[PDB]
DNA sequence: TGCGAAATTCCATGACA
DNA sequence: ATTGTCATGGAATTTCGCA
DNA sequence: TGCGAAATTCCATGACA
DNA sequence: ATTGTCATGGAATTTCGCA
């Protein structure tokens, strides 16, 4: 834009040029004498290739590449010009990391009664106990009460023998898993449908969904190594020792143990709660029906001062599960199809493949 | 006296041999006095050792406070006592030749019988795979006496596999001649 | 405790039992009327057993284990026995974790002058480029100026091979490093006193001690990262590249780059600042030393709302450093012996050692 | 006219064949022209490429506007006119057989020389370990004309190695004999 | 002596595995 | 015998250009 | 109708690799 | 086509025992 530059030495006002300087010519280049100094001011067709060129030296955000621009030219309105560039640098947005926080965590309601869902997850690698690696944990929804079966893998073939042992007690409307192997299986699918028991999966690489078992996981580890403490970590003979201490441990909070919101009543172990001897069976079940409906809920916490909750047609990237070394931690642009929740959504990558991803797994792509 | 209570005694007792079905030859049947639920472990045999590996495992669920049996070999050794003794459970006998129990027990442990007779009779062999859905019909399975199944007296909910289908559990003419077939 | 028992059987007040309930006899044991139900009193000589049995079925902290004891037993001030057992319970010391977070965080003061403080640490394996699998980075304290070596192992040998390479522009005042194998062997030390250079070490698995790198650490792999998009990982070319990128960058809240701060004049490199340029080097220099006393300088930020600090002869646990699988994730409880400021402590622990240590590593030995 | 500044022109040069020292024969000699720092490298020729490769390294720390050489083949050569016009780098040359650059610089140069020569007697083959060493001293050296040291006018601060011990550089009685043997 | 907009400053967020 | 750091891009706040 | 102490509730912290 | 959870032990607050 020599053209645009031109109106300027001459004298005359362009939208943008302040008045109050002075706009001359030297070394065959528009000047201007401004407060930090002289400064060239380019023609409009050079400051794209300025503007990429002071960027790609370090790969440098807004206000790196501003000071660095700032010490040979000026032009208005420079960092519309700095951000043009940097939402359009391909780099930048697959490594760079994201400032905005996901929007404060949804606290799902527990399941109305025992059996609506369980939770499963395995626990392992551990040491070789008994030919033994992994436990397969079982944790009810409502009650919370877990079940742990040791296993050779995390298989689809383990997991179907244990949970035929379980299913003999009750059958689940739900079971709720992350997307490891042994769950996404057709064949385990096809073991489901066969039971009329609908699979749930948690969005990908985001245990928080699992929650429920997740924290189980920590108590049966927490507790086995207190029981393995100065002795080998022979943990097989240890498994329903530490099923049955857990069930019958009380929540803080609840006032209760997993094996009471189940059956209503302490079975034959140490301390058992005597409070409704008096009481019918009948009597018995009604307060238990009472109990499990009076439990504690927590609510979502406060939003962080900078979170971000994702809108329809949002441009949002998703982060590289596995990155390799050197390499981008995160995914190209996508869009949001669906907000399923304020915490889930439904995103098209460039492929053209539809998935349901966690907020935690996102960040909104910078400068639009 | 105090009402009637789950955990409150497990009548448990043997029911074999039975054809081989993936090794094992032995049922024993654990079912809870005051609901009538009832658990199936398959055993190799009718012995202590098989008896205190399966109720390793139901007592990782629930402990009894009494268990009855009859006087058999397996619950009368003093391996069985001591186990007993271990997780504060009393063991308590019918006389020998008299087993008594209770008429809901007595009239489950009926059901289970003729509920296994029925499905052995054309794969006597497959059993071990059964052994769930036995366990989860006999478990829906409406009491006349008490308006409940042993999953509502037991979970104070109902089941997500009701079994509303109340089935024969008398042998057909059909299954009559292929039943004296196989004793054969 | 039978005779403690006797008075409150026939009526008179003993301190602690509340004279307004009926203490009677029954099955041969002291029972209460209270609003909860008949408990039995157990004689203070039987209590402790109790409380350890009621404790060991789950080792279950306050809460869960009085939950159980008041199921069948009452007396006088339950949890104050309850808390004796869990602050003697070595399992649950070393396998419970921390609900005290660390104190708020030291900012400490920026190096004086360039070449008073350096700050060393090594980043690898990378993908093999050239035979090298490592970098050194060394850090300027006051600057931020880095220069970066490859080598094929963070050894002693590379380092010292480097340093003197590094060593020949000037000689650092301390060297600050973490406490890899390549900086704490008696080479090196050798190679620093030898040369008048103290070394410093930050306390064990505590980068933050080290931040003064590990934070440049980043921004040479995202940097890397970004210009090996698309190609294979071939960062051995681009370490000088690299380095000279970084050195000249923008510090967005100093408004200096770390040339500008080792310098106070930018080199033949592309946008190179040109406001003294009719200063002498002499008044230059100046208004650098100007520049290096007046950069910004953060706070501590606010303590946490549940925040210990360490005091001397408070019993304290230091973190399992590797903690194998099922293997509890804390130490026996040391004693504090010098709070050398109020984020590092001296420890003794039970072997006689000591052993200097972030309270980032620390956990207060609960229950006193 | 503007203040003369670091990095506004490096006198580059080369010294040797010296003897081998861990396979290195020659020392490339930049110094800059306003603060007199001076860095060595060592090469195994006096080649464009062991240039590059010197100055490559040193171009990763501070980039001069202009380089200055005489007419040595590795600083005329056109691969060594092409690597400075990529980093934007203006070469200048002394007129052949006219080696002018600066007051300043050619007493640099005679330094480094003569120190260079003072260490090589007894070690003439332990140079390589020494060019650190050598390169603190010239740098930490006392300018009579500008009151301060290259260290100084580099980083505006006072170095952590100041040489305060002005040595002789000129060859003992004992020293001459020894550097006229080893000539032999 | 005050407006609207641009420039600058603030600062939570996350990563140095 | 030691100790976190700082690029980043929206938001908040200050400054600029004009009157 | 109010005191001191015990009991209960709250809730940040950290880990499920 | 889904979603965090909850034991833990100091601190805060409520309740108890007595008057
Ligand atoms: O529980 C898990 C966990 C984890 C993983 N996986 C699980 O099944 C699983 O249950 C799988 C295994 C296969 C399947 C796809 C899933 N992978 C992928 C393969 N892989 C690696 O990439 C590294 C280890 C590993 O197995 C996980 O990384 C890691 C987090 N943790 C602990 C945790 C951390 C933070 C929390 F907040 C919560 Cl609540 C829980
Ligand atoms: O920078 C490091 C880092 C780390 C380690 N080590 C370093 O030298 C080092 O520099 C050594 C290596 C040997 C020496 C004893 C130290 N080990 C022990 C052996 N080892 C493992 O136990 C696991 C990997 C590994 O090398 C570290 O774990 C991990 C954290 N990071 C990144 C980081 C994380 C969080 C932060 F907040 C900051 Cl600022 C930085
Ligand atoms: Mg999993
Ligand atoms: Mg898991
Ligand atoms: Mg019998
Ligand atoms: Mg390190
Ligand atoms: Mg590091
Ligand atoms: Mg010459
Ligand atoms: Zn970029
Ligand atoms: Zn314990």
């Amino acid at each position: 834009l020599d053209a645009e530059l031109d109106q300027l030495l001459q004298g005359h006002y362009i939208k943008g040029y302040p008045k109050q300087y002075t706009y001359f010519l030297e070394d065959g280049k528009v000047k201007v004498s401004r407060p930090e100094g002289v400064k060239i001011i380019p023609p409009q067709s050079d400051r794209q290739k300025i503007v990429l060129q002071a960027h790609n030296l370090a790969h440098t955000g807004r206000e790196a590449t501003l000071l660095k621009i700032a010490n040979l030219y000026w032009w208005p309105n420079m960092r519309k010009d700095v951000v043009k560039q940097l939402g359009r640098c391909q780099q930048c947005l697959i490594t760079n990391a994201s400032n905005k926080a996901s929007g404060p965590i949804l606290r799902p309601d527990r399941p109305q009664k025992p059996f609506d869902k369980f939770f499963i997850d395995y626990i392992g690698p551990l040491p070789p106990s008994q030919g033994y690696l992994y436990v397969l944990v079982v944790v009810d929804g409502m009650t919370g009460f877990t079940w742990l079966y040791p296993t050779k893998a995390p298989s689809t073939s383990a997991t179907v023998k244990s949970l035929n042992v379980l299913t003999s007690i009750a059958i689940p409307k739900v079971i709720h898993s992350d997307q490891g192997a042994a769950f996404t299986s057709s064949t385990f699918a096809e073991w489901a449908k066969e039971r009329g028991i609908h699979l749930e999966f948690s969005t990908p690489y985001h245990p928080q969904s699992s929650g429920k078992v997740e924290r189980k996981n920590s108590d049966i580890k927490r507790l086995l190594t207190k029981l393995l403490v100065g002795r080998p970590t022979k943990w097989y003979d240890l498994l329903p020792v530490v099923q049955l201490a857990l069930n019958n441990t009380y929540s803080p909070v609840l006032k209760y143990t997993p094996h009471q919101l189940l059956f209503g009543i302490d079975s034959n172990t140490p301390f058992a709660n005597q409070d409704t001897l008096d009481l019918t069976r009948e009597e018995e079940l009604s307060l238990l029906q009472e109990i499990r409906t009076s439990l504690y809920h927590p609510s979502t916490p406060p939003a962080s001062s900078r979170s971000w909750s994702p809108v329809v047609g949002q441009l949002v990237q998703e982060r590289v599960a596995r990155p390799a070394s050197l390499r981008p931690r995160w995914h190209k642009p996508s869009t949001v199809l669906k907000v399923l929740n304020p915490r889930t959504v439904v995103i098209l990558d460039h492929l053209g493949n539809n998935r349901t991803v966690s907020i935690d797994n996102l960040k909104p792509t910078s400068h639009q | 006296d105090r009402p009637q209570k789950p955990f409150d005694k497990f009548f448990i007792d043997y029911i074999g041999p039975l054809p081989p079905s993936q090794g094992y030859l032995y049922v024993l049947v654990v079912v809870d006095g005051m609901t009538g639920f009832t658990w199936l472990y398959p055993t190799k045999a009718p012995s202590t050792s098989a008896t205190v590996k399966s109720l390793n495992v139901l007592t990782s669920i629930a402990i009894p406070k009494v268990i009855h049996s009859d006087q058999g070999a397996a619950f009368t050794s003093s391996t069985f006592a001591e186990w007993a003794k271990e997780r504060g459970i009393h063991l308590e006998f019918s006389t020998p030749y008299h087993p008594q129990s209770s008429g809901k027990v007595e009239r489950k442990n009926s059901d289970i019988k003729r509920l296994l007779t029925k499905l052995l009779v054309g794969r006597p062999t497959k059993w071990y795979d059964l052994l769930p859905v036995v366990q989860l019909a006999l478990n829906n399975t409406y009491s006349p006496v008490l308006k409940y199944t042993p999953h509502q007296l037991l979970f104070g909910i109902d089941s997500n596999t009701p079994f509303a289908n109340q089935d024969t559990l008398d042998l057909t003419r059909e299954e009559e001649l292929s039943l004296l077939q196989e004793i054969r």
